[PDB]
């Protein structure tokens, strides 16, 4: 799938709180989650309190990926809404984060490369004495 | 970043992929099981170490293993 | 911005509070740090002189106040040390200032030079000089 | 690689504060530093050994110098029984006038501390009588420390750097350590005792400037070479001898009298010299067993391999053990720690029943302090032995090379060992607690005659077998006519029986029903601690709850909430849990010893004989009764010299309680609190100009457990030391 | 919830009835009434099986029992 | 400061003689004049009608340690 | 006699302790009226104390120096009743209990869900099993000889 863009999406109606962004967002990174709602309704923010999502496209800024994924999974489970989130850097780079292939990870998709596979039982790992004085680890072999 | 490894005893029940809170694991086609699929952990750098994938795994011993390793801002769960 | 971790309250955002805090020597961006540090040290030493002479171990004898004054001066020295190292581990020789660049309205403004090696060094020197001067003035006014 | 932990990049990359906390914690784990080899590890160990030797020598030199400069050794040597030794002076700007006037003790002109270490008697016994001797000793020890540092620096250099093949030469090292380290040192000590200490005991002075013109024996070296050794045991010191004077002395230098010197209540110096001579001869003879470059001797590998019983009841026997021991250093550390702990416990048990220093038996506080110190040290060492054994199992064990040898069979049947240890512990604890509760209830209801009191007949019989006539049996040495008695009567029993049959000394004190329960409690504590440590060591590589424990390492927090929850699953947690039991057992032993000895010294032994059979007697007649003088160190009216101890008492309590904070409350609460505090610091004006460089985070799990254990141990030790010293020194009896 | 409340009320009433019965039968209330200052209240009497009879103290008024 | 006894003359003698105002300002005073001084009765109650209390004073202690 | 112990009838501290106990009881006895029930209870207590001391003197125990009886667990034939016989009785009772429990467990192991039988005991089967423990040593010895005691 080709990554999308989020040029000028508006934001939900919130009154403000103390659970928002901090110095890390200005210094290190933050995250942006965008979705589409068919009607105006009230949802619960991960940072505390309740907000109202405008009908149409909605955009939100958060601090960590866990909050974004929790909000997205709540939206999918309760409202049946498609969502996607990116990560934003101080220099202006925007990196597409949620589904990279265009399909959800729980669904098998052809053309996916396998990482971290060991073709043996968990009890076939070598003893730590065999890998001593080397930079490798037993489970890495 | 912690280390997540997958062994060949997996039966492709997709519980670990659903349990992950940071979208680390996904599913790929495979050949040596009835379900014809197997899990993988590409986005290793986003792991926090909650070990929910190990909590949801039916096997004699877990086919997904998490080993704690060098910590950073992402793995420490810091928002400030 | 409702999504920033801060709230707007009458105490945190009032014309009187804003004016009073912006007129404090620690927030004057245009002024070079030495003149601000001198005032800060003067005020801090003048305040610090009192409790040592009023609750010191020798507070009942005739030496009391004099001894207390000395103690106050010693504290200032320690505080000056606690400043100097804080500069050395924070600001490098060639890096620019790290202060915010734009104001609340959005206008671009020159960043403060206090968050710089030379600026912090000037601030610490002025603080030391002002603290010593304030301690001496307080002692002279109290026991002459 | 660029931050403070230069030996670990992984710990140097993270931005939190734990990078500091762990940086101190892993500085001595040479096997964890990246890019490590065997050569570097061995050389670093060698340099650390040299540094430790230098530190020990510097500490001893400092003690000697302070005793010489601010002590009263010259005043103490004249009247040992009526002078309090002085350790060092006190300078304190916080002292008030009453404290200055109350802390002046002895002949000093200012505040001083009384030395309970017991070095005054040790230095007086060996022949030191002046401050110049102490100054010379301090100078020599400083020179030795400098030499040790120089040697360490020299052997850290490339040209003089040894190789790994040098560090693995077991036979040569064993020969050299058995011959020169243990035998030659004992021979030199015997020479010192004959040449300097004994003449000093008889009123003569022998020093560096006149030791070549004085003959230790009038006969000379003739009898030794010719053969008539008995000439060296002709004229022993008389029973009217006064230490340090020429009244009623003798000329013999090696005897086997036995017993104690009457005036000093200590062992004879000639006996000590004779013992050292015999020990040195035995070690010199026995240090020739193993093979070296001369083509004669034994090979340890063949000795181990040749010991396999026919019939296969022991598996393959001892095959492959030589390589396992030689390649792994944790095995060697565990063996050395076990041996050192046993030796320390033996020293603690021996130095109080057979004192070797003059006028130390009449100094009660020194005896109690030394016993408690050595027993606690031995307990800690014994715990460390099992800890390093578990580390060895985790790291340096190879299942393939150790196939079906004794180690494999040990790992084969851990379940039986654990089950039997658990059975023994349960049995002992159940029955000891039941008997104690029954006796307590019987005393509470007012009918003491219904108590269950059982005599320790076995120990009494053993005591009677040594020549004690307080029970009635006549066995072996007690009977007048017997092979043992007739064989030994001519030489050592005439003094041994006299020493053992006196009631003043602590040699084989009388025992009754009150010691039975305490001994069984000690056995229960030993069994439970051994069970904990053995389970931790054996279950290190894996179990049913986690069959891949060896992959994670020696120390790791947990394995998550899955499978019902797995907390404290590692072996580090097993050592952590056994530390508490070690402390409790040592506390019980010290309580028993202190109460028995304080009742013996106070002149009444019926109090312990009667009140030690129930726990209310322990609570009322030992702690509450003896704390009255300690808690009165400072009162609203005034204070005395005990005040400091009282302060320390309270201090210890506080630390103990603080440990509980780290031992119950866990991490998430504090992490949320830290997040809230960080927000509060960021939002405030005039304080957001100052910003941190490392992000503050709460402590880890293992780190918090370690901190809690350290607080617990510090509070325990400080509180007991303060109570013991204050109670024993308030009465001086 | 309603049924649990009713059961709790029944238990409380049983406890009160037991306290009143103990006050009525095994007590020195009548002796304490005349001289309240010099007599200690007592409403429990211990059996004489094992040797626990020492728990029957001299509360006063010609009675032996546990002071309440 | 409150409880005590009165003689016929009119003087009042308190149980602990009014030592609260000078001994309760330090932790050592709390440990010595309250915990140590007032625990004499509980540990010396063996063989009397209060002995049961003393037994409890031990038993609870055990339970506390067990909790650890 | 043994380990410097005195027979309890000869010792004087035993009689002294009896005198102290009797005096302590009579001190409280003197308060109440002769016809009052507390006087009868205290007289019964005094009689019980005297009988207990007489029995302790008769049984031949050895009081120590403090005047309290001591127990000998050596195995001396003169003191077998203090430890050895109660030990044999306790061993018999414990073997009975253990054999009954193991027999019930083996009996209920056959069914499909023994857990429901453990949480809800069945009374007829347990009643049948219980009385077989009267002959537990013989059955245990025979099972050990056959080889049915230890699982394989
Ligand atoms: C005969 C010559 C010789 C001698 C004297 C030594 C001696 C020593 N070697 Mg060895 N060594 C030798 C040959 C020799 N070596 C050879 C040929 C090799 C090559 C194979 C080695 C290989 C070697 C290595 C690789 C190392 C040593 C180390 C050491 C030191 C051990 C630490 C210590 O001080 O123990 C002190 C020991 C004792 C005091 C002896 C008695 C101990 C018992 C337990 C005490 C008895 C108690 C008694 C009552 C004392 C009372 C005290 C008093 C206050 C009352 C010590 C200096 C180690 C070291 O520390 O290096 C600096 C080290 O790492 N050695
Ligand atoms: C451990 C080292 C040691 C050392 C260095 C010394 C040193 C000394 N001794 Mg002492 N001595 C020692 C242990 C030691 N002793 C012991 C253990 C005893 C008890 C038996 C004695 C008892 C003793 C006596 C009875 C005498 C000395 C004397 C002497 C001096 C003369 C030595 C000599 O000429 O004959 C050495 C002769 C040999 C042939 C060397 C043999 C060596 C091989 C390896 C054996 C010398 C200063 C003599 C003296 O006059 O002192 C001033 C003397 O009369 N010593
Ligand atoms: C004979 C010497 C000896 C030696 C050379 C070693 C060697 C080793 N030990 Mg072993 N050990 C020993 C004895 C010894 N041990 C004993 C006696 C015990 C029982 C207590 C242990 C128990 C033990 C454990 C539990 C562990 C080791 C481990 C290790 C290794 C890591 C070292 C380290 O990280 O420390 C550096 C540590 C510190 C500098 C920080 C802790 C310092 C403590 C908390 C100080 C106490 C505070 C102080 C007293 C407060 C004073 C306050 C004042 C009021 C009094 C190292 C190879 C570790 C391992 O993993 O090995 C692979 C490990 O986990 N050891
Ligand atoms: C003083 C309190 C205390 C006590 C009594 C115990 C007791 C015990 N510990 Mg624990 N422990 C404690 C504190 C304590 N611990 C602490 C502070 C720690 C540090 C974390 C540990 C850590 C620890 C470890 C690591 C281990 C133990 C083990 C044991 C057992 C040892 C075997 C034995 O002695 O059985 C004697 C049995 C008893 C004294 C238990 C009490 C019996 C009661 C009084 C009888 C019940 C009768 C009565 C009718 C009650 C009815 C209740 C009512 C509601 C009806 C035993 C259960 C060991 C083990 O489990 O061995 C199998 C073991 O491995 N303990
Ligand atoms: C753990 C071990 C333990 C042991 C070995 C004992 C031992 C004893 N207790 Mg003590 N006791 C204990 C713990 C223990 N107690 C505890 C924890 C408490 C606190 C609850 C007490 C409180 C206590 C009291 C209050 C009394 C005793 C008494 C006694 C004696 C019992 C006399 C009797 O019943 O036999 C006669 C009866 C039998 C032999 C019963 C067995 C018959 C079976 C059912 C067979 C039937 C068929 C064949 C005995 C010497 C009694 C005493 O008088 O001692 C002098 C007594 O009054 N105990
Ligand atoms: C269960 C383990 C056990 C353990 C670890 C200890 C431990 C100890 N005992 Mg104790 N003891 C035990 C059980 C135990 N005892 C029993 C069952 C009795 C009989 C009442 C005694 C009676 C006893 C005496 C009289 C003395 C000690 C003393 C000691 C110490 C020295 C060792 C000794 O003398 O060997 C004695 C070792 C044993 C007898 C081994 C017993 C092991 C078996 C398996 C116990 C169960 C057997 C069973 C009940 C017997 C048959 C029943 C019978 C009626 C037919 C040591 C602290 C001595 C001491 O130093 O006191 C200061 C001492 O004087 N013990
Ligand atoms: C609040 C709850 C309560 C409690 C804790 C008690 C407690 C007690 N009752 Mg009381 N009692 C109560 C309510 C209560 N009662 C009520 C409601 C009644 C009216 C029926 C009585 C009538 C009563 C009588 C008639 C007697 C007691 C006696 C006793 C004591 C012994 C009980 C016994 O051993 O039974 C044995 C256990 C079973 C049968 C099973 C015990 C102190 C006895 C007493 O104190 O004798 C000296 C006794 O004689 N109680
Ligand atoms: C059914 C009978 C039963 C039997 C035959 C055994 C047998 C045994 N136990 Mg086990 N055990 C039982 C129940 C039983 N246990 C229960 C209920 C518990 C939980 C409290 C335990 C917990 C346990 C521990 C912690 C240990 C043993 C150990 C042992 C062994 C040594 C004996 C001993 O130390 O006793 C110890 C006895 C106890 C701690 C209590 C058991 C007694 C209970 C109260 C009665 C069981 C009766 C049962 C309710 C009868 C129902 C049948 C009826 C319906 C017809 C031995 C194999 C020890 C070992 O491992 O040795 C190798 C040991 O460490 N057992
Ligand atoms: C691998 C390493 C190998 C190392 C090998 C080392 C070998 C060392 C050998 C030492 C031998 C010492 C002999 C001492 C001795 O006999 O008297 C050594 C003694 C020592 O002499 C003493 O010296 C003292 C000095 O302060 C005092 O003067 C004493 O009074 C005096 O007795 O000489 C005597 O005259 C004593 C009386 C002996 C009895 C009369 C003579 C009997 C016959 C002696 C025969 C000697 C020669 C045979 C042995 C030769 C060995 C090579
Ligand atoms: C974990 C581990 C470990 C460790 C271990 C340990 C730590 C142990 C200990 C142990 C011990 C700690 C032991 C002890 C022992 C002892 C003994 C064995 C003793 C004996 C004795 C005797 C025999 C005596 C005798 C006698 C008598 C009685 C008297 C006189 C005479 C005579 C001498 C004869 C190791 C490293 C190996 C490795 C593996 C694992
Ligand atoms: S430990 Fe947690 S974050 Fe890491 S892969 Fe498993 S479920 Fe995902
Ligand atoms: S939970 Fe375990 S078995 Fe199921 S898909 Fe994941 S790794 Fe495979």
């Amino acid at each position: 799938t080709p990554p999308q863009l989020d040029p000028n999406t508006p934001s939900p109606i919130f009154a403000g709180s103390t659970g928002g962004l901090l110095r890390k967002a200005q210094v290190e990174e933050f995250y942006v989650i965008t979705w589409n709602s068919p009607k105006e309704q009230i949802f619960e923010m991960p940072t505390g309190g309740a907000a109202i999502m405008r009908e149409g496209p909605n955009l939100l800024k958060l601090a960590r990926k866990e909050q974004c994924l929790a909000l997205g999974t709540r939206l999918r489970s309760k409202y049946k809404i498609t969502y996607q989130f990116y990560r934003v850097f101080p220099n202006g780079e925007v990196q597409y984060l949620h589904p990279k292939d265009g399909v959800y990870p729980e669904k098998a998709n052809p053309g996916r490369e396998g990482v971290g596979l060991n073709m043996r039982s968990i009890g076939k790992n070598v003893s730590p004495i065999e890998v001593k004085f080397t930079g490798k680890q037993s489970y890495d072999l | 970043s912690h280390s997540v490894k997958i062994y060949d005893t997996c039966i492709g029940c997709t519980q670990c992929v659903r349990a992950c809170p940071t979208d680390v694991l996904e599913m790929i086609p495979w050949d040596g099981c009835k379900a014809k699929q197997i899990a993988s952990a590409p986005r290793t750098e986003d792991c926090v170490g909650c070990k929910r994938c190990e909590s949801a795994c039916p096997t004699d011993f877990l086919s997904v293993r998490v080993y704690l390793w060098h910590e950073t801002t992402r793995s420490m769960g810091l928002a400030y | 911005d409702p999504f920033i971790g801060s709230l707007e309250t009458p105490v945190t955002s009032s014309p009187l509070i804003a004016w009073y805090l912006s007129n404090l020597p620690g927030y004057r961006t245009a002024v070079n740090p030495l003149l601000r540090g001198v005032e800060v040290g003067l005020a801090h030493g003048f305040f610090l002189v009192g409790p040592f002479v009023k609750a010191g171990p020798l507070r009942n004898t005739a030496y009391a106040g004099s001894a207390g004054s000395l103690a106050a001066a010693g504290l200032v020295v320690i505080l000056s040390m606690c400043l100097t190292i804080y500069g050395i581990s924070s600001f490098k020789e060639g890096e620019p200032s790290i202060a915010p660049s734009l104001t609340l309205t959005g206008r671009k403004k020159q960043p403060d030079q206090l968050q710089t090696a030379d600026g912090w060094a000037k601030f610490t020197g002025g603080f030391f000089f002002g603290g010593i001067s304030g301690v001496t003035w307080a002692y002279f006014l109290l026991y002459v | 690689a660029l931050r403070f932990p230069r030996f670990s990049q992984g710990l140097a990359q993270d931005p939190t504060t734990r990078r500091i906390w762990f940086g101190i914690a892993t500085a001595h784990d040479f096997e964890n530093h990246d890019d490590i080899t065997e050569e570097r590890l061995y050389q670093n160990i060698f340099a650390s050994h040299f540094g430790q030797l230098a530190i020990i020598f510097l500490w001893t030199s400092g003690n000697l110098f302070h005793v010489a400069w601010q002590g009263n050794f010259e005043a103490w040597v004249q009247d040992p029984l009526h002078v309090r030794p002085i350790a060092h002076a006190i300078w304190d700007p916080h002292f008030g006038q009453p404290a200055v006037e109350a802390f002046t003790r002895g002949g000093a002109l200012g505040p001083v501390n009384i030395a309970y270490s017991g070095v005054y008697q040790w230095w007086y016994t060996i022949g030191l009588r002046t401050n110049g001797d102490l100054y010379t000793g301090a100078l020599f020890l400083l020179f030795l420390s400098a030499i040790s540092l120089i040697a360490g620096w020299l052997h850290l250099q490339p040209k003089w750097k040894p190789s790994v093949s040098w560090f693995k030469n077991a036979e040569s090292r064993l020969n050299h350590h058995l011959s020169g380290l243990f035998g030659v040192s004992s021979l030199a000590w015997t020479g010192h005792l004959v040449h300097v200490a004994i003449p000093g005991s008889r009123g003569e002075y022998v020093r560096w400037n006149n030791f070549l013109g004085v003959l230790p024996h009038p006969q000379g070296l003739g009898p030794l070479f010719t053969g008539q050794w008995n000439l060296y045991a002709q004229n022993p010191d008389s029973s009217s001898h006064l230490f340090g004077t020429s009244q009623g002395t003798g000329t013999a230098i090696l005897t086997l009298l036995g017993g104690f010197h009457p005036q000093t209540q200590s062992l004879w110096l000639t006996d000590i010299a004779h013992h050292h001579l015999a020990i040195a001869i035995l070690f010199l003879v026995a240090g020739h067993m193993y093979r070296t470059n001369f083509g004669i001797g034994h090979s340890i590998k063949d000795l181990l391999e040749a010991h396999i019983p026919p019939g296969g009841r022991l598996g393959r026997g001892h095959r492959g053990l030589y390589d396992t021991i030689n390649n792994s250093i944790h095995f060697q550390l565990g063996l050395a720690l076990a041996s050192l702990g046993v030796i320390t416990s033996l020293v603690a048990q021996h130095m109080y029943s057979l004192p070797a220093y003059a006028f130390i038996a009449q100094d009660f506080t020194t005896q109690a302090a030394l016993y408690t110190h050595h027993q606690y040290i031995a307990g800690f060492i014994m715990t460390g032995a099992f800890a390093h054994g578990a580390i060895f199992f985790i790291r340096d064990y190879n299942p393939e090379q150790n196939e079906d040898n004794v180690l494999a069979r040990m790992l084969d049947h851990k379940e039986a060992i654990i089950s039997h240890l658990s059975w023994a512990s349960l049995f002992l604890g159940f029955h000891t607690l039941g008997l104690y509760v029954h006796n307590d209830v019987m005393l509470a209801f007012g009918t003491p005659e219904k108590q269950i009191l059982i005599e320790p007949i076995f120990a009494q019989w053993i005591q009677s077998a040594h020549g004690k006539t307080s029970y009635g049996f006549d066995v072996l040495l007690s009977s007048t006519n017997s092979p043992a008695f007739n064989a030994g009567r001519s030489i050592w029993l005439p003094g041994w029986l006299n020493a053992i049959n006196e009631n003043s000394n602590s040699l084989f004190l009388t025992i009754g029903p009150g010691d039975f329960l305490v001994h069984h409690a000690i056995a229960l504590g030993l069994h439970t601690t051994t069970l904990i440590l053995v389970k931790g060591a054996l279950d290190a590589r894996g179990s049913k709850l986690m069959p891949d424990k060896k992959d994670f390492g020696y120390s790791f927090p947990c394995d998550g909430p899955g499978r019902g929850g797995t907390c404290d699953i590692s072996a580090w947690d097993a050592f952590y849990l056994a530390v508490f039991w070690m402390l409790n057992t040592i506390g019980w032993v010290t309580f028993y010893w202190h109460w028995k000895h304080i009742t013996l010294w106070q002149g009444n032994v019926s109090q312990f004989n009667e009140s030690s059979t129930y726990l209310m007697g322990w609570l009322r007649d030992y702690l509450w009764l003896n704390s009255s003088q300690l808690i009165n160190g400072y009162n609203p009216f005034g204070m005395n010299s005990l005040s400091v101890w009282a302060w320390m008492f309270l201090f210890g309590h506080l630390v103990w309680a603080t440990g509980f904070m780290f031992l119950i409350s866990w991490r998430g609460y504090w992490q949320e609190l830290i997040e809230t505090l960080a927000w509060a610091h960021e939002r405030t004006p005039l304080a957001n100009l100052i910003r941190w460089r490392d992000k503050p985070v709460a402590l880890s799990i293992v780190q918090a457990r370690l901190v809690g254990l350290a607080h617990f141990s510090v509070g325990y030790i400080f509180t007991y030391a303060a109570f013991l010293i204050a109670s024993t020194s308030g009465k001086f009896g | 919830v309603f049924s649990a409340h009713f059961g709790q009320l029944s238990i409380i009433f049983l406890w009160l009835s037991g306290m009143y019965f103990h006050g009525a039968r095994f007590s020195n209330y009548e002796a304490w009434l005349s001289d309240p200052t010099h007599i200690g209240p007592s409403a429990q009497v211990v059996w004489s099986i094992v040797g626990q009879e020492i728990l029957n103290g001299d509360v006063g008024g010609g009675f032996r029992g546990i002071q309440i | 400061d409150v409880w005590g006894s009165i003689s016929d003359q009119g003087v009042v003698t308190h149980i602990t003689g009014g030592n609260f105002a000078q001994s309760s300002i330090t932790i050592n005073g709390w440990l010595r004049d309250f915990l140590w001084a007032q625990a004499s009765q509980v540990i010396q109650s063996y063989g009397s009608s209060l002995s049961a209390y003393g037994l409890f004073f031990l038993g609870a202690h055990f339970v506390w340690a067990f909790s650890l | 006699d043994i380990s410097g112990l005195t027979p309890c009838k000869d010792s004087k501290q035993f009689a002294k302790r009896e005198k102290q106990q009797i005096k302590k009881l009579e001190s409280s006895l003197k308060l109440y009226a002769p016809e009052s029930a507390p006087a009868l209870a205290l007289n019964a207590q005094i009689e019980k104390t005297k009988r207990r001391f007489d029995n302790y003197g008769k049984y031949g125990l050895l009081c120590g120096s403090d005047g309290l009886p001591h127990l000998i667990v050596n195995g001396d034939q003169r003191h077998w009743g203090e430890f050895i016989t109660p030990g044999i009785l306790f061993l018999y009772i414990a073997g009975w209990i253990g054999w009954v429990g193991r027999s019930y467990l083996i009996a209920i192991s056959g069914e499909k869900k023994p857990a429901m039988k453990e949480i809800i005991i069945d009374v007829p089967l347990a009643s049948r099993i219980i009385f077989r423990g009267f002959i537990w040593p013989v059955a245990a010895y025979r099972e050990f000889l056959n080889g049915d005691l230890i699982a394989k």
